RNA sequence: CCCGGCGAGGGGAGUGAAAAAGAACCUGAAACCGUGUACGUACAAGCAGUGGGAGCACGCUUAGGCGUGUGACUGCGUACC
RNA sequence: UGUAACGGGGCUAAACCAUGCACCGAAGCUGCGGCAGCGACGCUUAUGCGUUGUUGGGUAGGGGAGCGUUCUGUAAGCCUGCGAAGGUGUGCUGUGAGGCAUGCUGGAGGUAUCAGAAGUGCGAAUGCUGACAUAAGUAACGAUAAAGCGGGUGAAAAGCCC
C-alpha cells in the first residue's frame, strides 16, 4: 500500500530541496536514512523528517512491517511565498520573495 | 449593460493554443507567441500547397531519368519519343512503373526509341 | 495484374479488389460505373500501352461512398499591412472499388 | 401572429459601423479617419 | 551588462545539470560497536576503528 | 496511392572500384557524386541515401587540363588571424595526394548530414592496392 | 505583512555634444 | 470620480508610462470613458400610427378567431372562485377581458389571477392584445372602440 | 491513535451528501514550477515552423489497413506591431 | 578581419559565336471538382431552375451581409440534482466569426425561436492592477576593534547563560 506524507509551507525554496530530492529517488528506505543523515543540508533534515514520518505512517496507521519498504516518489512542489521589503540604496526598494516549498514523500514496498 | 469578456476571450485563446501543440518552448504555452506561430504556419501551408506539387514532380522526374538512363536513353529524348508515339502516360505513374515493375518500363523504351527512329 | 486509367484529369494505377479515391462523380452510392477511357492494361508480363487509350480497355468499378476529405485551413496574412484572411475547405471525393478489368 | 414572431420590414433597420473592432470589420484600427490628420484627433477638425 | 533576451527554462534546467550533489559512496563499520560512520571519522558514540576514544 | 519511398533499412548498396589514372578531375568527380547520391537508381529518394560505396585507386595520377596544375590555388583558413594557407595542384598531389579528389567531391555533394554521409561512402587510396577485397568491388569505367 | 513600494528617480549623465 | 488632480509622477525622468490623472479610464478604479446619464428612451408615435397598428391587430384577431364578443360579463361577488368557474364554462385560461365600463366586482376577482387581465374599453394597449392567448370584449365595448378608432 | 521539538506540518480515525468542502475552507482557469510514461537528442549551425518521411511506441481492424503520440532525415522559409 | 570581381565545385568546353531538335522551369495557361459576385437571356421569376457568358491580389477608404457576449419581452414557457453555469478533454460540423454532442470536474442554475437595447469582441498604447518568471542559487549578508575555550540548558549551540 502507498502511504503519503507532506510538509507544507516548509521554510526552504523548492529549487534547493529538489537537489536533495533527486538524490534519494528510487532507493531503499534504510539506504535513504543513511544518505540523508550524512548530507550537509538543512533541507536534508526537513526531507528526512518527512521520510521518517512516512515510515511511521506505513508502519502504524496502514500496514507494512519493515525493510521491504522503498521510496518511489519524492516530488517537491512550490509553496506560498511571503513578500518582504528590503531597502536598497538611493531610495530604491526591492521585493524580497522569501519562498517556501511542499515536500511530499510517497513510499511503497512494491 | 456591463459585459465581462472573460469567457469568450478565454475560448479564443484556448482555440489558438490547440493548433500550436508540439511547438518548441513558449510557442505552445504563451498566447502571444502561439498566435504568431499559428498564423505563420498558415502562411507556410498556403505557400507549400503549391510547393508540394513542385517538389513531388521534381522527385518523379529524377526516378524516371535514372530508369531511362539505365535503359540507355536520356530523359529529354525519352519524353520526346512518347509524345511522338501519341502516348499520354503521366509522370507520376511512369516513376511508379520504373520502380515496381521494371519489365513494363523496359517495354516502354522500345516504343519511344522506335518513334524517334 | 494492374491497369492505368485517367478519370478526373489524373491517372491512377489500380488492381483488382483495390479501393481507390477519386474526385466526386455524380453517381448514386449504390451503382456501377464504367470507365471506357483506359490508357494501359498490364497482365503481369504482357502490356497494352494505349497510344493513346487502349482500344479494348474496359474498367469495371463499383461506387462505394461519397464524402468530404480532411479539412484544410487557408490562411492569408500580409505582415505590417493590416491585412488578414482565413478560410476553410473540404474537397468532395468518391470512393470506388475496381471489380473487373477486361481487354 | 405572436409578439415573438414579429420582424421589421426588410431594409428598415440598417446596421451601424462600430469601428476599431477587428481587422475583418473593415473600419478597424483607424475608424475610417485615415492617418494622423485633424479628423483623426480627438475633438479634431476645423470649424464651419 | 544586462540580458538582451529572456533565457528559457530548457537552458535553466540544462545549466543546473552539474549542480547535483554526490552521495557518500559507502560508510565504514566500527570493529567493536558495529555502527556505520564516515571513513576516517569517529562514530556518533565515540568509537573509532574498534577502540573507544571518548569516554562518553 | 502514395509515392514509393526507399527504406534505409532495406536499401541495397553495392561496392565499386574506380581507377582515376589520366581522367579529368571534374568529369570523374561528377560520376562519383552522382552515384554516391544514388541518382542512377530508380529508387532514388532525396532524403534517403541510396548511393553506392566507391573505392578510388591511384588518386595521385588524376589529370587536369590547361595550366591548372600551377595556376589553380586551393585556399583554406585556420580560424586564426593570418592563418590563410594555400597549396598548388602539384604540391598537394605530392604532400597529401588523396586530398584533391575528396575536397572536390565533398564540395560537389549537397551540404548537410546526407552529404557528409555520402562522403563517408568514399574510400580514396593514393596507390593501386586496397584492403577491401572482402567486399568484392566491381570495376566501374567512368 | 504590510509591505509597500516607493520610487523618486534621479537624472544625471555625460554630454552628447560632439 | 473621487480623487486628486495631481500628476501621479513627473512626465519624463521616470522609467514608466506617462500618467496625468488618477481618474484615467485605463487605470484600475478609474473613471468610465463614456459614462451613462439618466436617459429617456420614450419614442414618438403619430396618433395615426398607433390607431393604424390597433386596427391591424384587431383585424388579425378576428381572422385567427382569438376575439370573442359576448353580451354581458359580470360576477355577483368579488370572489376569485366565481370568476374561475365562469372562465371554465367558457373554456378560457389565458384571456384578456375588456368591458365597456370598469366593474369593481370583476377587477377584484381578476387581481390575483395572473393569466387574466381586466381592462376598460379605453384602456387597451397593443402589447396586452398580443401577449394574451385570447381576448374577450363585450358588445357594448365594441361601440366605444369603433367610434374611438373611426 | 501515530510521527514530530509537550512544535509546525502530516497520516489515520471520526463528522458530513461531499473534507474531490478542514477554517491558507464554493468553484478553481492561465502564465509559471514539478513527478511519471512514450518517442526524439551528445559531427551538429540560423524566426525553430511547414510539405514530404523512415523508425519506434500505442489504440482499432483482420492481415484492407486506418487512428494517435513522437519524429531521424529532406525541400522551402530572416517574429509581430 | 578570410579565398571573396563564376553563388560554390569544377570545367579547354561544363566558355564564346552561329544554326537547329529536345527537356526542365510560375500560384501564368489547360484539364477535373467546389464556393461566391455581376451582367442579358430561356421558362419561370420576392423563390428559383442543363442557365449561360464573364469575374473573385489589395493599404487608406466606401458599400453589403453575418457570428458571438451581457441584458428585456416572448417566458408563471422551455431545460435542469436521472446533474445547470463555469472548467477540462474528445468527436462531429459550417466559407468564416462559430455551432452541436459527448467523457470528466463542478455543483445550480440555465434558456429555444424571433424581436429590442448595449459599458458588444484586445496583443501591442515605456497601458492600469494582481500573480508569476528571467538574470539566479549569481551579488550581497552594513566599517579589517578579534576572537577563543570549558561547563550548562536544550530536539538542536561559532552566535544564548556561566
Ligand atoms: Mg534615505
Ligand atoms: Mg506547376
Ligand atoms: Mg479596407
Ligand atoms: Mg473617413
Ligand atoms: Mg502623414
Ligand atoms: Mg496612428
Ligand atoms: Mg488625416
Ligand atoms: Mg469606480
Ligand atoms: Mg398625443
Ligand atoms: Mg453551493
Ligand atoms: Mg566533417
Ligand atoms: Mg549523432
Ligand atoms: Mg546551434
Ligand atoms: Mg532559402
Ligand atoms: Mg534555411
Ligand atoms: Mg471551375
Ligand atoms: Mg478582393
Ligand atoms: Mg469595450
Ligand atoms: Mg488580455
Ligand atoms: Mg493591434
Ligand atoms: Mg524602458
Ligand atoms: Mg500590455
Ligand atoms: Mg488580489
Ligand atoms: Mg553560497
Ligand atoms: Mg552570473
Ligand atoms: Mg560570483
Ligand atoms: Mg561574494
Ligand atoms: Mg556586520
Ligand atoms: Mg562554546
Ligand atoms: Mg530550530
Amino acid at each position: 500500500m502507498e502511504t503519503i506524507a507532506k510538509h507544507r509551507h516548509a521554510r526552504s525554496s523548492a529549487q534547493k530541496v529538489r537537489l536533495v530530492a533527486d538524490l534519494i529517488r528510487g532507493k531503499k528506505v534504510s539506504q535513504a536514512l543513511d544518505i540523508l543523515t550524512y548530507t550537509n543540508k538543512k533541507a536534508a533534515v526537513l526531507v528526512k523528517k518527512v521520510l521518517e514520518s512516512a515510515i511511521a505512517n506505513a508502519e502504524h496507521n496502514d500496514g507494512a512491517d519493515i525493510d521491504d519498504l522503498k521510496v518511489t516518489k519524492i516530488f517537491v512542489d512550490e509553496g506560498p511565498s511571503m513578500k518582504r521589503i528590503m531597502p536598497r540604496a538611493k531610495g530604491r526598494a526591492d521585493r524580497i520573495l522569501k519562498r517556501t516549498s511542499h515536500i511530499t514523500v510517497v513510499v511503497s514496498d512494491r | 449593460a456591463r459585459v465581462k469578456r472573460g469567457v469568450i476571450a478565454r475560448a479564443r485563446h484556448k482555440k489558438i493554443l490547440k493548433q500550436a501543440k508540439g511547438y518548441y518552448g513558449a510557442r505552445s504555452r504563451v498566447y502571444r507567441v502561439a498566435f504568431q506561430a499559428v498564423i505563420k504556419a498558415g502562411q507556410y501551408a498556403y505557400r507549400d500547397r503549391r510547393q508540394r506539387k513542385r517538389q513531388f514532380r521534381q522527385l518523379w522526374i529524377a526516378r524516371i531519368n535514372a530508369a531511362a538512363r539505365q535503359n540507355g536513353i536520356s530523359y529529354s529524348k525519352f519524353i520526346n519519343g512518347l509524345k511522338k508515339a501519341s502516348v499520354e502516360i503521366d509522370r507520376k505513374i511512369l516513376a511508379d512503373i520504373a520502380v515496381f515493375d521494371k519489365v513494363a518500363f523496359t517495354a516502354l523504351v522500345e516504343k519511344a526509341k522506335a518513334a524517334l527512329a | 495484374m494492374y491497369a492505368v486509367f485517367q478519370s478526373g484529369g489524373k491517372q491512377h494505377r489500380v488492381s483488382e479488389g483495390q479501393t481507390v479515391r477519386l474526385e466526386k462523380l455524380d453517381i448514386a452510392t449504390g451503382e456501377t460505373v464504367e470507365f471506357a477511357e483506359v490508357l494501359m492494361i498490364a497482365n503481369g508480363e504482357e502490356v497494352k500501352i494505349g497510344v493513346p487509350f487502349v482500344d479494348g480497355g474496359v474498367i469495371k468499378a463499383e461506387v462505394v461512398a461519397h464524402g468530404r476529405g480532411e479539412k484544410v485551413k487557408i490562411v492569408k496574412f500580409r505582415r505590417r499591412k493590416h491585412y488578414r484572411k482565413q478560410q476553410g475547405h473540404r474537397q468532395w471525393f468518391t470512393d470506388v472499388k475496381i471489380t473487373g478489368i477486361s481487354a | 401572429m405572436r409578439l415573438n414572431t414579429l420582424s421589421p420590414a426588410e431594409g428598415s433597420k440598417k446596421a451601424g459601423k462600430r469601428l476599431g473592432r477587428g481587422i475583418g470589420s473593415g473600419l478597424g484600427k483607424t475608424g475610417g479617419r485615415g492617418h494622423k490628420g485633424q479628423k483623426s484627433r480627438s475633438g479634431g477638425g476645423v470649424r464651419r | 551588462a544586462v540580458q538582451q533576451n529572456k533565457p528559457t527554462r530548457s537552458k535553466r534546467g540544462m545549466r543546473r545539470s552539474h549542480d547535483a550533489l554526490t552521495a557518500v559512496t559507502s560508510l565504514s563499520v566500527d570493529k567493536t560497536s558495529g555502527e556505520k560512520h564516515l571513513r576516517h571519522h569517529i562514530t556518533a558514540d565515540g568509537y573509532y576503528r574498534g577502540r573507544k576514544v571518548i569516554a562518553k | 496511392m502514395k509515392t514509393f519511398t526507399a527504406k534505409p533499412e532495406t536499401v541495397k548498396r553495392d561496392w565499386y572500384v574506380v581507377d582515376a589514372t589520366g581522367k579529368t578531375l571534374g568529369r570523374l568527380a561528377t560520376e562519383l557524386a552522382r552515384r554516391l547520391r544514388g541518382k542512377h537508381k530508380a529508387e532514388y529518394t532525396p532524403h534517403v541515401d541510396t548511393g553506392d560505396y566507391i573505392i578510388v585507386l591511384n588518386a595521385d595520377k588524376v589529370a587536369v587540363t590547361g595550366n591548372k596544375r600551377t595556376d589553380k590555388v586551393y585556399y583554406h583558413h585556420t580560424g586564426h588571424i593570418g592563418g590563410i594557407k594555400q597549396a598548388t595542384f602539384e604540391e598537394m598531389i605530392a604532400r597529401r595526394p588523396e586530398r584533391v579528389i575528396e575536397i572536390a567531391v565533398k564540395g560537389m555533394l549537397p551540404k548537410g548530414p546526407l552529404g557528409r554521409a555520402m562522403f563517408r561512402k568514399l574510400k580514396v587510396y593514393a596507390g593501386n592496392e586496397h584492403n577491401h577485397a572482402a567486399q568484392q568491388p566491381q570495376v566501374l569505367d567512368i | 505583512x504590510x509591505x509597500x513600494x516607493x520610487x523618486x528617480x534621479x537624472x544625471x549623465x555625460t554630454a552628447s555634444f560632439v | 470620480v473621487t480623487g486628486s488632480g495631481k500628476k501621479p509622477w513627473r512626465q519624463k525622468g521616470t522609467g514608466r508610462a506617462r500618467s496625468g490623472s488618477i481618474k484615467s479610464p485605463i487605470w484600475r478604479s478609474g473613471g468610465v470613458t463614456f459614462a451613462a446619464r439618466p436617459q429617456d428612451h420614450s419614442q414618438k408615435v403619430n396618433k395615426k400610427m398607433y390607431r393604424g397598428a390597433l386596427k391591424s391587430i384587431l383585424s388579425e384577431l378576428v381572422r385567427q378567431d382569438r376575439l370573442i364578443v359576448v353580451e354581458k360579463f359580470s360576477v355577483e361577488a368579488p370572489k376569485t372562485k366565481l370568476l374561475a368557474q365562469k372562465l371554465k364554462d367558457m373554456a378560457l385560461e389565458d384571456v384578456l377581458i375588456i368591458t365597456g365600463e370598469l366593474d369593481e366586482n370583476l377587477f377584484l376577482a381578476a387581481r390575483n389571477l395572473h393569466k387574466v387581465d381586466v381592462r376598460d374599453a379605453t384602456g387597451i394597449d397593443p402589447v396586452s392584445l398580443i401577449a394574451f392567448d385570447k381576448v374577450v370584449m363585450t358588445a357594448d365595448a365594441v361601440k366605444q372602440v369603433e367610434e374611438m378608432l373611426a
